[PDB]
């Protein structure tokens, strides 16, 4: 999903539902290939080993001054009108130039 | 017992500097580090810096190169020097005492520092006096219209602050290089037109005291 | 850098209920031995004060109704019960990493019962009429909700040129709102028609709020 | 019809500072949730381009130094850092009500260091003198500030008929001023005297920058 | 990829009609409308009209009856029909794509439409060589005099646009149905009269190209 061909728009962001698989997050956090790696609700070093029912991968592209707008409760034109992240979002957001 | 109020600036243009004088009282400057913040200029509350107890000082990432703290331990006053200010930086600047876990236990009254290219203008006060045909039902409301001043703040009181029952302070309407401030106070009918009533207006930016009989 | 994206931006909680002001953070750990922070209050008609230090302790001068806890990022400020001292903006501050920024600010509004505004009109002073000006003000104070719209209607034709409004925020103690509508015109406009009308429409008053004032009120 | 009183009409901002340009408005208000307008930048030799839309959002393709904000009536343009390539005008466009007019237009100039002009003069070709006319061009290029009094003064007396200047304002790439003075005379007037003088007095240079030419230089 | 250039007008006589052709490319003309403006005559930038996204067209009170816009969706070309052009109707037109909030994202090159009873006058190009008394300081100025031409536009350069940074442009003086344009080119002092200096001129209205060596 991260290395996909082309991502969707900010308002038609594609929610890729993923289930019944193994997700290694420590290899991605220590990959040194992501421009931003900031998680909410749990540290990236601790969420590597956790079990969940369902996970999602929302694919979209935004400007460098706009990546800071994707956060719980953060305002912005894309944060309110295009992509509303949950205020109780206990997941993680990543980005790469 | 404790006083952390600011003063000194009247009006400043954008991309300029200034100097603030915060009088500290209630605690010694060597015992706690005086903090320095703003009052919600648009987005949430902004932190500027803090001078520790006889050591170095921390500043905001966005204001380290521009804003500086000058702490005078002999006069019991903390001076602040700001540079390259923008109109969006208009807000009330506060001083505060250091807590245990770097907290801001005490807070002062501060001073409303206004950044705008306009020039200073004193207030042209005109009272909102009811006419002779005005009626009353066990009480009467009074106010004044302080239009034609710049910049904030302006304090409107009733007979040097004698009344405190129904005093309501309104915000200033930003006009073209001017401001318009209204007021409304509730007083019983036995005080007006019976006793002498006069609108007391103070403009700390220009230190002007305008008296207009209601 | 710590981006305290505090949520929500405002609350409408009635008296006696439980208000919840969350505060999202990103960093850091081990403030003192844990991942707590400080809470503050900025009132509109009073200087600010410290409510909770380390998000778990009470401070003298404020009531014990303010409590809460918090994880590394999921923080909570619990105000239970809500009394008439809570109408203000609340903030959260991390101090374990420079800059010691605050939260976005949750403007808590005391959701009291709906109340209609007062009525008071002030004709211009002698100095205004002497200088040729005439500024009439139609005050509508002590009301809830803040949604209020004044319509300055002169009998000849509705005037909307020098109409200015001053929307005062909810006082910390006085849970009602206050708004002042002005109309700065010349003496000829004040002496134009015998009677005038200050119209307004508020949520509480189903009937239109109407109060007239005459040119002879001097 | 909204006449956006764009102020200030011009600015001379130095390098490393922050330029502030206002834009006044009166209508409309509260289109959706604001009434913000757009901003542009017209070069002296190219039509304008979009810098900011809705006064709060950046547009790609232009430099990132341009930003701004605005209230319902007053809109601000922020240019930070002011570099030696922002030598151009700016405008603000009306969008809430047709026609889509623009403001007055603020002319921004970069305050560079002082510099003296060039010293050179160009006589006409043989065909121009043969036809009866005369067109001598006297250039004063790469100087600062623009305050320079250029006036032709023939050997007989101060000329007031053939005086004509072509002033080039501060360009984006070339941050210096340039002015080309022309001399309109006849064949007899061109050959009336032996030597002539292209006299000019610059602000910083107390002595006039002069360059003479002879009638035989052809 | 993006093209909003104009062509067709050279010179207009009073009480005549003419249409300007602005070729659209780089964006879907059916999804974005093309604007039309003047080059700031007198006061700030004036706006003429714009065709909506398959809707209607907006005009001014003075130009609704004389000027009209036609958006050809098949050829991707927006035409600007001019009617009742008099001598006082001189204007320089430009095309621009419509944005989201009625913005002007892309822009074209435009064309100078001059209306006058005088006929087309070609340019009398002459080279401006420095006199014998002119000295050098490791650089020498060389220019070309384009005098006695009408109407705008015109382009003068060196070696058909070989150098663009050293070639300076000056404003043309407005004479009675005539113009006087000056130019200059900065080159090393050792490159003249040693190297060949050929100056090129282009007058799109009259389609004249006179080459003169300095």
């Amino acid at each position: 999903v991260f290395n996909a061909t082309r991502f969707a728009s900010v308002y038609a962001w594609n929610r890729k539902r993923i289930s019944n698989c193994v997700a290694d997050y420590s290899v991605l956090y220590n990959s040194a290939s992501f421009s931003t790696f900031k998680c909410y609700g749990v540290s990236p070093t601790k969420l590597n080993d956790l079990c969940f029912t369902n996970v999602y991968a929302d694919s979209f592209v935004i400007r460098g001054d706009e990546v800071r707008q994707i956060a719980p409760g953060q305002t912005g034109k894309i944060a309110d009108y295009n992509y509303k992240l949950p205020d109780d979002f206990t997941g993680c957001v990543i980005a790469w130039n | 017992q404790v006083q952390l109020k600011q003063s000194g600036p009247s009006l400043v243009q954008p991309s300029q500097s200034l100097s603030i004088t915060c009088t500290v009282s209630g605690f010694s400057l060597t015992s706690y580090g005086v903090h320095w913040v703003r009052q919600s200029p648009g987005k949430g509350l902004e932190w500027l810096g803090v001078m520790w107890r006889g050591g170095n000082t921390d500043y905001n990432a966005a204001f380290m190169s521009r804003l500086s703290i000058t702490k005078d331990n002999s006069k019991s006053q903390v001076f602040f020097k700001m540079n390259s200010l923008q109109t969006d930086d208009t807000a009330i600047y506060y001083c505060a005492k250091n807590g245990g876990a770097h907290a801001m236990d005490f807070w002062g009254q501060g001073t409303s520092v206004t950044v705008s290219s306009a020039k200073t203008t004193p207030p042209s006060v005109y009272p909102l006096a009811p006419g002779s045909a005005a009626q009353t039902n066990s009480m009467v409301t009074l106010g004044c219209l302080v239009k034609g001043y710049f910049p904030e703040p302006v304090t409107v009181t009733w007979n040097s602050g004698s009344l405190s029952s129904g005093v309501h302070t309104f915000p200033a309407v930003l006009q073209s290089d001017l401001y318009t401030l209204s007021s409304s106070v509730t007083v019983p009918s036995s005080t007006w037109p019976s006793e002498t009533v006069t609108c007391n207006v103070a403009h700390p930016a220009s230190s002007t005291k305008v008296d207009k009989k209601i | 850098n710590i981006v305290l994206t505090q949520s929500p931006a405002s609350l409408a909680v009635s008296l006696g209920q439980r208000a919840t002001i969350s505060c999202r953070a990103s960093e850091s750990v081990d403030s003192y031995g844990n991942s707590f922070l400080h809470w503050y209050q900025q009132k509109p008609g009073q200087p600010p004060k410290l409510l909770i230090y380390l998000a778990s302790n009470l401070e003298s001068g404020v009531p014990a109704r303010f409590s809460g806890s918090g994880s590394r990022t999921d923080f909570t400020l619990t105000i239970d019960p809500v009394e008439a001292d809570d109408a203000a903006t609340y903030y959260c501050q991390q101090n374990n990493e420079d800059p010691f920024t605050f939260g976005s600010g949750t403007k808590l509004e005391i959701k009291r019962a709906d109340a209609a505004p007062t009525v008071s009109i002030f004709p211009p002073s002698s100095e205004q009429l002497t200088s040729g000006g005439a500024s009439v003000v139609c005050f509508l104070n002590n009301f809830y909700p803040k949604d209020i719209n004044v319509k300055w209607k002169i009998d000849g034709s509705e005037r909307q040129n020098g109409v200015l409004n001053s929307w005062t925020d909810q006082d910390s103690k006085d849970s009602t709102y206050s708004m002042s509508s002005t109309l700065t015109l010349t003496k000829d406009e004040y002496e134009r028609h015998n009677s005038y009308t200050c119209e307004a429409t508020h949520k509480t008053s189903t009937s239109p709020i109407v109060k007239s004032f005459n040119r002879n009120e001097c």
